[PDB]
RNA sequence: AUGCGAAAGCAGUUGAAGACAAGUGCUUGUCGUUCGUUAAAAUGGCCU
């Protein structure tokens, strides 16, 4: 839940159910309907990454801004991603060894 | 056999070919004797030991390792029972002294 | 009898039978009380050790008394005990194992510095000698168990 | 110290406390003594190494 | 110091000091031995009113206590046995082996 | 020293100048136990002398 | 890696199902899936 208690992000499996690209990413906002997207992890994931560890593919933690613009990832590789929510693109933070 | 020079021979050549199951029975005879006063047959062993130690690690699972673990076991108990030994050993060496004190 | 045994497998055994069942007991019932009686007297205990019978109740009653005593009192009943027997015993050992080697320690501990004949102590040296190089050698063993450049290779392929 | 205990054991026996009298004695040849064991080990993986790069 | 060179480990031990400093009651597995301080050796009566310096109790011992100068509890791996000490024998008894 | 030993046994083979240092190691140990062996032993001669 | 055990050790353990990916109906690997047993990666390191 965003900061405000605005918007809520969370993560879906039914895109595994349909498709390979497999979790699904969907922020819904609350108490009006003004922003609902939903987009594969896929998608944000990095290309390089598919031929490397679930570690590096296990998501562990997410957070909103108050406005929707940005999204952070964090992974359980330690390297978190933000992903601004125009485009629908990714900038990558690397500074943790652990999860 | 006789010779460890010739034994380090026939050594390389077993492992150019056997060791398995040399290695077995000398683990079996050895867990029997571990006193054995023929060192020839530790000899066999350490140099086996020190040449060709991965392939032991690498051939087997359970027939070699449950041995293995027996003598390990034995030979442990022979480490442990060193120490009084050479203090014995001391106190032998101190009641010949007095011996030959008591002698010249 | 089987009351009896059973007796012996019981932990608590008073006082009295403690004290003089062992001269009762001089087979199987005698190994079930040697392997367990849970009060046993050193005096007959040594005795029995001293006693030449050895079936391999060297290694039992050895283990019993380092089990169950102290040094001090194993020194001070074989300082008490005779010395011609401790002869025969340390003859027994030098012709034919940390249990029997402390009983070793034990005994040249009562001693002392006086009791020592000379060819005796020149076989005793000898065996302790090449029994410590054997271990030695044992635990070297253990431990043990414990334990690019091609700068013109003319070959050949198979195409 | 060898000679020493040799030759004046008498005394030695005689006085009661021998622990209080020659504390250092005992102390210094206790570090020493339990030193050993991994001296013996540090040996043994040592000669493996030296006769593993010496038989070629 | 008082340093025995027992062959045999016993993984419970405990012990109990009385109020004036001077019987200490060091109960190993078995067997519980009475001491003075003083000599750190066995208590041994003059009188020999079978005040034994050895008890030897049937369970391995968990517990020593000594509720006063007089009575002492002990809690064996199976039962508890409170005994006197102006009269050496046992007072009392307690099952605790399904407990 | 041990894992010092358990890395780099190839390169001890190829240069020689480890070599020659292990030789040093080991007399030095070699030593060293000797030492403590005769520690041990004029500590059994005062656990007699006791 | 479980139980007993002392700081030793002594016994025992690595089974299936389902699903998916890749490669070629078949092989391996994987699990934010079930039941049965006593059971190394994303050049990225600690303030003033």
């Amino acid at each position: 839940i965003s900061s405000n208690g605005k918007l809520l992000a969370h993560m879906c499996k039914d895109v595994s159910t349909k498709d390979h690209e497999h979790k699904s990413i969907s922020v819904v906002s609350l108490f009006d309907d003004s922003v609902n997207l939903s987009f594969p992890l896929g998608s944000i994931l990095s290309s390089q990454t598919q031929s490397l560890s679930y570690n590096t593919r296990y998501v562990s933690s997410m957070a909103i801004d108050n406005m929707g613009q940005q999204l952070a990832v964090g992974f359980a590789s330690g390297v978190i991603s933000i992903v601004s929510l125009a485009d629908l693109q990714i900038r990558l933070l690397k500074w943790h060894i652990d999860s | 056999w006789t010779e460890p020079e010739i034994k380090k021979f026939i050594l390389t050549k077993i492992n150019t070919v056997h060791l398995s199951k040399i290695f077995l029975t000398i683990s079996k005879s050895i867990t029997q004797n571990p006193w054995n006063e023929e060192n020839l047959l530790p000899l066999w062993l350490k140099w086996l030991l020190t040449l060709k130690s991965g392939e032991l690690n690498s051939i087997k699972d359970k027939h070699t390792k449950k041995n293995c673990k027996h003598l390990k076991s034995a030979l442990r108990s022979s480490e442990e029972i060193l120490p009084v030994l050479l203090g014995i050993q001391g106190r032998l060496e101190m009641l010949r002294r007095q011996a030959k004190l008591r002698e010249d | 009898p089987k009351t009896l045994t059973f007796l012996l497998t019981h932990p608590l055994f008073p006082l009295s039978r403690t004290r003089n069942l062992l001269s009762l007991l001089r087979p199987r019932l005698f190994k079930q009380a040697i392997v367990t009686c849970p009060n046993l007297p050193l005096n007959e205990l040594l005795e029995e050790l001293f006693s030449i019978r050895n079936r391999e109740l060297l290694l039992d009653i050895s283990f019993r008394i380092l089990q169950d005593f102290t040094r001090d009192s194993i020194k001070q009943e074989m300082k008490k005990l005779s010395k011609l027997d401790v002869q025969n015993f340390i003859e027994f050992i030098t012709s034919g194992s940390t249990q029997l080697f402390q009983l070793l320690s034990l005994v040249l501990d009562s001693i002392g510095l006086f009791s020592l004949e000379g060819a005796l102590l020149e076989n005793l040296t000898l065996y302790i000698d090449k029994q410590v190089e054997i271990a030695e050698r044992n635990t070297e063993l253990w431990n043990l168990i414990d334990t690019a450049l091609p700068t013109y290779t003319m070959e050949y392929l198979d195409i | 110290v060898k000679w020493c205990l040799i030759i004046h054991g008498g005394y030695l026996v005689s006085i009661p406390n021998l622990m209080s009298t020659l504390s250092s004695l005992h102390s210094t040849l206790k570090r020493r003594s339990d030193l050993l064991p991994r001296l013996l080990a540090l040996d043994a993986r040592l000669d493996c190494t030296i006769n593993k790069f010496k038989t070629l | 110091i008082s340093l025995p060179n027992f062959n045999h480990f016993s993984n419970s031990v405990s012990l109990a000091w009385s109020q004036d400093g001077s019987l200490i009651f060091h109960g190993f597995d078995d067997k519980l031995q009475i001491l003075d301080f003083d000599t750190f050796k066995k208590f041994e009566s003059l009188e020999n009113t079978k005040t034994v310096s050895e008890f030897t109790l049937d369970s391995e011992i968990q517990t020593v206590k000594l509720i006063n100068d007089t009575n002492l509890i002990v809690a064996t791996r199976t039962t508890l046995n409170a005994i006197n000490l102006l009269r050496g024998q046992v007072i009392n008894s307690f099952d605790l082996y399904p407990f | 020293v041990a894992v010092v030993l358990e890395l780099y046994g190839n390169t001890l083979e190829s240069s020689p100048v480890l070599q020659e240092l292990m030789i040093d190691l080991k007399t030095k140990v070699r030593h060293e136990i000797h030492k403590s062996k005769e520690a041990q032993r004029i500590e059994g001669m005062l656990q007699l002398l006791t």
